[PDB]
């Protein structure tokens, strides 16, 4: 019982001291990479029907 | 009998509209959608209901020639092709409805029998076979529905000119109408009571103080739903084939008129007609919608299709 | 009047023969 | 000392809290409030895969983005020309309850289990022409529920157990256990870089691994039930998690947090499987409400369902290319959507 | 993998022999099998193909109607059975396995080779012998009548190499793709009619003589052979 | 088109011709989910995840054993959703004893709340159980030594055995809560040889029969 | 026409089932 507890000290001791930026920048890169490949996304964009693999 | 014409015209079309629809959704249930074609059983329910789908598509034809009081003012063609149409979905659904009896008979008694157990041994060669022996035993109509002009109007008088041994096929129309009454109702439903009755004899042989729902509700709801198919099917074409023996006793031997089929084949036969077309939408129900398989395929496509 | 066959024989005739009496 | 350690927990728990509230200054909503909506697309079928007469349970693309996979409860694992529509290979498995299947980056080899708590790998290109199992992994003590080649010879393994590992399949041995789960895992995705990988569990706790030390760097918390669906955005710095409480969460993991939240009043069902697309703008989730729905990732609208399953859509993918999906369902049929 | 053949000797003209290959080693029933010809002084010929279930079998317009192809998946065998043979059915024959599927190496193993004596898109290779040495790079040119691009983005050229006492190697599959267990010094190119092969850093085992052979279309052809000697 | 896509066309439809023969193969094959201890004994009857083949009177038998699983069964039930019958197994002895792995509360109520679930699973509504009431040799014993107030504090004293199996029995049906849909075949297990198994033989024949009504579109 | 003759002698003498079986 001592073991289980002392593992999860150490455990959230490792995951609380990590570097945190903020979610401003975070959202600001998932944006900047979504404008980035956004043309090359047969998905959103779709592809003409003469290079479509699919048809 | 004023308004009996137009009385008759107006259950006719009820008749069409209503299985016409009937067919229209068992089809678009059972095969636009889901597709299933596996047993032997989907596929008979499939050919059945096209065919009632067309039986009932001719009905408006005979609607507007007894809206017409006795007027056909229609094409010879047409009337070789409405004859056909009608004579070959009797047929073809009769041979269904056995066939349907027969496999499920089969399906029944080859449950156990895992690896043990012209006749119904292919699911594919009797599905056209079927059809074939009831387009060939509907030929005649087409090719003896010579329509002729009496009074400024033509009907679909069907006629058999020939002398092989007569004025007629061997007295009358003969083998045309006994072929109609006997291959159509007495073998058919000969096949379908032995079938039926067999099946359920065998559901009572295997277990039948007996719980409810393992054993008594079991034999309780195959009996019942036996019961209610041969009873829809006989009572639905009594009535016509009972009138086509009367009228084909009057054109053999023992020959009344005396107001004896006047009165039937002025009121009963178009009641009897009617009938006969209504088994063709209450089949359908019994056959693709009673089952809860396409039952939650209809709930699934009503917020598919539509809200 | 003079007549009075009307539409009985027609009755007749396409109750005996007939493809409505199919 | 076991309440001084409970305690230990407790305020550091509480410190970690404190450190996500403090760099939540905005949201990706409000970032993203000026964004132009992506529209309502429309996809439609291209293919239908036949011939699996059970569930299919998982499918997996190959890198080609022609070949993908299919493990069903029939037994067999079929490899599929999806252009084509023709069967490449069919497998017979040993056991019939397979959950997962994966496919080799390289293409040579194929990877499935389930219920017999064993990875099999199968090798597709052998000189006696047909395809053999090269090698049966057998170390974990519940149902394998994922499993992702992380190269032609290290295959990283989740299962039923709380624990995942890392084996090594030239030799059959397993390299690295991952533990800290308290429920079962379900799901697994690899970082693009396959240096990291993500599983969240039935304990809804989606924890960021890392593969060659063998420590959890990452826990991460916010569903209210337990997640059947992982998936990593293309950049690598987040991922998506279907769950069973009818949502799915956007989590990063530069700022240890919650994004996004996909959810809407309708959707009460469960989330069975989850991928982004080839630009991550799109989320593919796919549902027991017998759909998949698309989802704006950046601006949290649903923009369309693929509507063409007659049971629960347990599997779904996107192709390297970013050109096709291909979901799986219940119902016996994969479809190439486009 | 084995596929030995045997059932060749010295026949009359107008006789009959039949001929058996058995195989050994990889799955026979999922190959479908060639018969290939080999004049004692001239190049590869195609005889026969059997499917995989016999269920399609095609000849050479030569053998049409005289020689007929049949296998035995149980007893792993394929066997030729020639009829009104002649002076010009005197050859080599060879078994050739070929699996057929998105990805294959169709032609990747053939058999040792069985002498019988009796008592369509052109294929070129214009050089006849070229004369090299070990070291430095060779290469080897192939034209073609018709376009082998296919609408499927598949050019359906393979390449083939006899040494001077052994049956034929496969090399390059597709138009680039190199075989299992061939050097990767071997290269292909080419755009629909024009094709080459590449040796970079030739050696002694690399001599002997390449054909190219096209899969477009049903009578398989092969070239007259190119010849590398020291 | 080409040459070698009609070759990988006939490929893929001897594959699919397999897969056909091997479904229908397949299909008249009876699956039997083993839960429950008398587990032991009844697979030995008839002789990870444990799969035993038996055949019996020309029919062919797999029969499934989950015990070692020892997860969540939310997550792998589904699987067996489809199979021919549930047989469970309970042990008539262990309604005096306690502690069913570790707890305070006794066996017999673990086993009727393991059930119940399975009963009324989401997954099973169309799937009959078959019950194995064993250990009614050690019943005998049991129930003159101590009455059957122990288990059900709630039950009128009668100790004869002749009636107390029926009590037990009569509840494990009563914990059923979708009747008139789903049959529970119970049987008091005998160690009479190629006894127990006629009766996996006459439920599995019985659910067979109903299958193939259902199918018929008659029950 | 002949349905017409074959009525006229019929409402004036009887129908004698001869001359109807040819019309209808």
């Amino acid at each position: 019982s001592i073991a289980q507890a002392r593992k999860l000290v150490e455990q959230l001791k490792m995951e609380a001291n990590i570097d945190r930026i903020k979610v401003s920048k975070a959202a600001a890169d998932l944006m900047a990479y979504c404008e980035a490949h956004a043309k090359e996304d047969p998905l959103l964009t779709p592809v003409p029907a003469s290079e479509n693999p699919f048809r | 009998e004023a308004r009996v014409r137009i009385l008759i015209s107006v259950v006719y079309w009820v008749v069409c509209a209503l299985g016409l629809a009937g067919n229209l959704l068992v089809l678009y249930l059972m095969k636009s959608m889901q597709g299933w074609r596996k047993s032997s059983i989907n596929l008979f329910v499939t050919n059945l209901a096209l065919t009632d789908f067309q039986f009932v598509l001719t009905l408006p034809f005979w609607a507007v020639e007894n809206a017409l009081d006795f007027k056909w003012p229609f094409g010879k063609a047409m009337c070789k092709i409405v004859s056909m149409v009608t004579s070959m979905n009797m047929y073809a659904s009769v041979f269904f409805l056995t066939a349907m009896s027969v496999t499920r008979y089969h399906s029944v008694a080859s449950a156990l029998k895992s690896h043990r157990t012209s006749c119904c041994f292919s699911a594919k060669a009797l599905c056209v076979w079927i059809w074939a022996l009831a387009a060939l035993a509907s030929l005649p109509s087409a090719i003896f529905s010579t329509t002729v002009k009496v009074m400024g109007e033509e009907l679909c008088l069907v006629r058999f000119p020939d002398k092989l041994l007569g004025r007629d096929r061997q007295f009358w129309l003969g083998l045309y109408h006994s072929q109609k009454v006997l291959l159509g109702f007495v073998l058919p439903l000969g096949i379908i009571i032995l079938c039926y009755l067999l099946l359920v004899r065998f559901i009572a042989d295997r277990r039948a103080g007996r719980p409810t729902g393992a054993s008594a509700r079991r034999l309780s709801k195959v009996t019942k739903s036996v019961t209610i198919v041969v009873l829809s099917f006989f009572l639905c074409w009594l009535p016509n084939q009972a009138l086509t023996t009367w009228s084909i006793l009057i054109k053999f031997n023992a020959v009344p008129f005396s107001q004896e089929y006047f009165l039937c084949q002025v009121y009963a036969f178009p009641v009897s007609v009617c009938l006969a077309h209504s088994n063709s939408c209450l089949n359908p129900v019994l056959y693709c919608l009673v089952r809860r398989e396409f039952r939650k395929a209809l709930k699934s496509l009503l917020w598919r299709i539509a809200s | 009047g003079v007549r009075l066959c009307g539409r009985e024989f027609i009755r007749a005739v396409i109750f005996t023969c007939g493809g409505s009496r199919w | 000392e076991l309440d001084q350690l409970r305690q230990e927990a407790e305020q550091l728990k509480n410190q970690i809290r404190d450190a996500r509230k403090a760099c939540a200054d905005a949201t990706l909503s409000q970032i993203t409030n000026n964004i132009d909506p992506v529209g309502r697309i429309q996809m439609r079928t291209r293919r239908t895969l036949r011939g699996h007469l059970a569930k299919i349970y998982a499918m997996h693309w190959g890198t080609d983005s022609r070949l993908l996979v299919s493990a069903s409860q029939d037994g067999k694992l079929i490899i599929w020309d999806s252009y084509t529509t023709n069967k490449v290979h069919a497998i017979p498995l040993r056991s019939s309850w397979v959950m997962t299947c994966a496919y080799a980056p390289s293409g040579n080899y194929v990877a499935c289990g389930g219920l017999d708590n064993i990875c099999s790998i199968y090798n597709l290109k052998t000189r006696e022409g047909n395809v053999r199992v090269s090698r049966e992994l057998a170390g974990h003590t519940g149902y394998l529920s994922c499993c992702r080649f992380l190269d032609d010879n290290q295959i990283v393994t989740s299962s039923g157990d709380t624990t995942c590992a890392l084996w090594d399949i030239e030799t059959g041995q397993q390299t690295t256990t991952f533990t800290g789960h308290t429920g079962d895992v379900m799901s697994l995705s690899l970082a693009p870089d396959t240096r990291l990988f993500v599983s969240g569990a039935c304990d809804a706790s989606a924890k960021l691994w890392d593969v060659r030390e063998g420590m959890c760097r990452q826990t991460f918390t916010g569903h209210e039930s337990d997640i059947n669906a992982i998936c990593f955005f293309p950049n690598g710095n987040a991922f998506a998690t279907g769950s069973d409480d009818a949502t799915c969460r956007l989590f990063d993991l530069r700022a240890d947090q919650e994004l996004m939240t996909y959810s809407h009043d309708n959707i009460i069902c469960g989330i069975t499987s989850v991928s982004f697309s080839k630009s991550g703008r799109l989320l593919l989730a796919g549902y027991d409400d017998f759909n998949c729905n698309v989802w704006d990732a950046l601006k949290a609208d649903r923009a369309g369902v693929l509507a063409g399953h007659d049971n629960r859509v347990s599997c779904l993918g996107v192709t390297d290319d970013g050109m096709a999906v291909a979901t799986g369902s219940w119902d016996s049929f994969l479809k190439i959507w486009n | 993998v084995q596929l030995v053949e045997s059932g060749g000797g010295l026949v009359q003209p107008g006789g009959s022999r039949k001929l058996s290959c058995s195989a050994s080693g990889f799955a026979f029933s999922s190959f479908g099998m060639h018969w290939v010809r080999q004049a004692p002084e001239k190049g590869l010929e195609w005889v026969a193909y059997i499917s995989s279930g016999s269920g399609t079998i095609y000849y050479a317009d030569t053998v049409k109607g005289r020689f007929t192809i049949s296998r035995d998946d149980p007893k792993n065998t394929l066997f030729l059975q020639m009829t009104s043979l002649r002076s010009e059915d005197t050859a080599m024959y060879y078994c050739v396995r070929s699996i057929y599927y998105y990805g294959s190496s169709p032609f990747d193993f053939w058999g040792q080779g069985t002498t019988l004596t009796v008592s369509d898109i052109v294929m070129t290779q214009a050089t006849s012998s070229v004369p090299v040495t070990p070291g430095e790079s060779v290469s080897i040119s192939c034209r073609s009548s018709k376009s082998l691009l296919h609408s499927n983005g598949n050019t359906y050229l393979y390449w083939f190499l006899q040494r001077p006492g052994q049956s034929p190697q496969l090399l390059i599959y597709r138009m680039s793709n190199l075989a299992s267990g061939v050097p990767d010094r071997f290269s292909g190119s080419g755009s629909g009619t024009a094709f080459t092969l590449t040796i970079s850093r030739l050696e002694a085992e690399d001599v002997g003589v390449y054909y190219c052979m096209q899969h477009l279309e049903y009578p398989l052809t092969f070239g007259a052979g190119t010849k590398l000697e020291l | 088109v080409s040459a070698e896509d009609k070759a990988a066309a006939e490929r893929s439809k001897m594959i699919d011709k397999n897969l056909r023969e091997d479904g229908e193969k397949a299909a008249r094959e009876v699956k039997l989910l083993l839960l429950g201890s008398g587990k032991n004994t009844i697979v030995k009857q008839m002789k990870g995840i444990v799969e035993t083949h038996f055949t019996f009177k020309d029919l062919h038998f797999k029969m499934f054993d989950v015990g070692a699983q020892r997860s969540e069964r939310k997550k792998w039930i589904h699987c067996f959703e489809g199979v021919t019958a549930i047989i469970f197994c309970v042990a008539l002895s262990a309604y005096d004893l306690v502690l069913a792995e570790d707890e305070e509360m006794n066996r017999m109520h673990a086993s009727m709340k393991l059930f119940d679930s399975i009963c009324n699973n989401k997954w099973f509504t169309d799937t009959s159980i078959i019950l194995f009431l064993n250990k009614k040799d050690l019943f005998e014993e049991k129930i003159t030594h101590s009455p059957l107030t122990i288990c059900f504090p709630e039950y009128t004293g009668a100790n004869k055995y002749d009636e107390a199996a029926s009590y037990i029995q009569s509840k494990f049906e009563d914990l059923n809560k979708r009747k008139d849909t789903k049959e529970i075949y119970t049987h008091f297990t005998c160690s009479t040889d190629t006894k127990n198994v006629q009766f996996v033989f006459d439920a599995v024949t019985d659910v067979i029969i109903k299958n193939n009504l259902k199918d018929c579109g008659l029950f | 026409d002949v349905l017409a003759g074959l009525s006229s002698s019929c409402c004036k003498w009887g129908c004698s089932k001869s001359e109807i079986s040819s019309l209808c």
